């Protein structure tokens, strides 16, 4: 009943109040999964030696 | 340096099982055996590509030490030593040693090559073709996959 003539929450007679502190929300990585296809792109490398090969 | 070729043909052969060995570690005790078997047929059989590889490339290798041979040149005739010198000694010294390092480095490029190589089909493949068969028989077929077309590589004789 206090709520619609716009009475704060504090101005009704409560049961009590609780305090929470949890700082530190959600903690990690965004993709724990597709950076491990990126391995793939060290063959990249020896990719570029063999088209240097076919080159000198 | 026949040993060491062993050695390294080997432990290459054998760090696929060093990365397998904790990583599902089922029946250590009746595996070992698979394990040893399949390193040691993964070794001859990468020894035999690498023998392969170094014979074919050689042909290249051999101008591509050229630049060093003549830097090694420019230092064994400055010098008062060969003034007087056999004048062809030095080039036989030099052109061994050369051939020395190439070898070396010539054997170096191929087995991490095959190495790196060794390593990007069998990720893949565990991580796919193991929704229809048997994981153990998955990593068995990948690794003789593996080995094999590391062995073909070298000939090509297709």
């Amino acid at each position: 009943k206090a709520q619609r003539n716009n009475e704060d929450v504090s101005v009704i007679p409560p049961l009590f109040t609780v305090s929470v502190d949890h700082r530190g929300t959600w903690n990690p990585w965004v993709s724990t999964e597709v950076l491990a296809a990126a391995i793939g792109l060290v063959i990249y490398y020896l990719a570029f030696s063999a088209k240097s090969h076919i080159q000198a | 340096s026949s040993a060491l070729f062993f050695g390294n043909a080997f432990i290459v052969s054998a760090i696929p099982i060093w990365l397998y060995w904790r990583i599902w570690h089922m029946d250590l005790i009746q595996s070992a055996v698979l394990y040893s078997v399949m390193t040691l047929v993964s070794t001859y059989l990468v020894a035999f590509a690498y023998k392969n590889v170094k014979f074919v490339l050689k042909h290249k290798v051999a101008q591509k030490r050229e630049d060093a041979v003549s830097k090694e040149v420019t230092r064994k005739l400055s010098e008062a030593d060969n003034r007087k010198m056999s004048r062809k000694e030095k080039d036989e010294r030099i052109l061994w040693k050369k051939n020395e390092v190439a070898d070396y480095e010539a054997t170096t490029f191929s087995i991490f090559y095959n190495n790196t190589l060794f390593l990007v089909l069998v990720i893949v493949a565990s991580f796919f073709i193991l929704k229809n068969f048997n994981p153990t028989v998955n990593y068995i077929l990948s690794i003789s996959a593996s080995s094999g077309l590391i062995a073909l590589l070298s000939t090509g004789s297709k």
